[PDB]
């Protein structure tokens, strides 16, 4: 303008939207329990 | 205790179940030191205690 003002207005960029946050929970695997050697006893049935 | 329990019922076997009848007159008269008769003995050493 005469005084230094501008006649056409600013542009106004779009900010940036706040983001989602994620989490998960990773698995493991491990072995199974396996058998060790039986031993027999001396007891009967009904006692062991 | 379910350890010392396992271990019994790992380490438990039967038996060998032997009755000895010693007569200690045959010991007394195999002594082959100072060897005695356990009859005559026994009366010697109760007429004279």
């Amino acid at each position: 303008t005469i005084d230094g003002q501008p006649l056409s207005l600013s542009l106004y960029a779009t900010p940036a939207d706040p983001s989602m946050l994620l989490s998960a929970a990773i698995t493991a695997s491990q072995g199974g329990g396996d058998l060790p050697h039986a031993v027999m006893p001396m007891y009967r049935f009904p006692v062991i | 205790l379910a350890q010392m329990e396992k271990s019994y019922l790992e380490k438990d076997e039967r038996a060998l179940e032997v009755t000895r009848t010693v007569s200690l007159a045959e010991v007394y008269a195999g002594l082959t030191e100072n060897s005695f008769i356990l009859k005559d003995k026994v009366t010697e050493l109760v007429n004279a205690g």
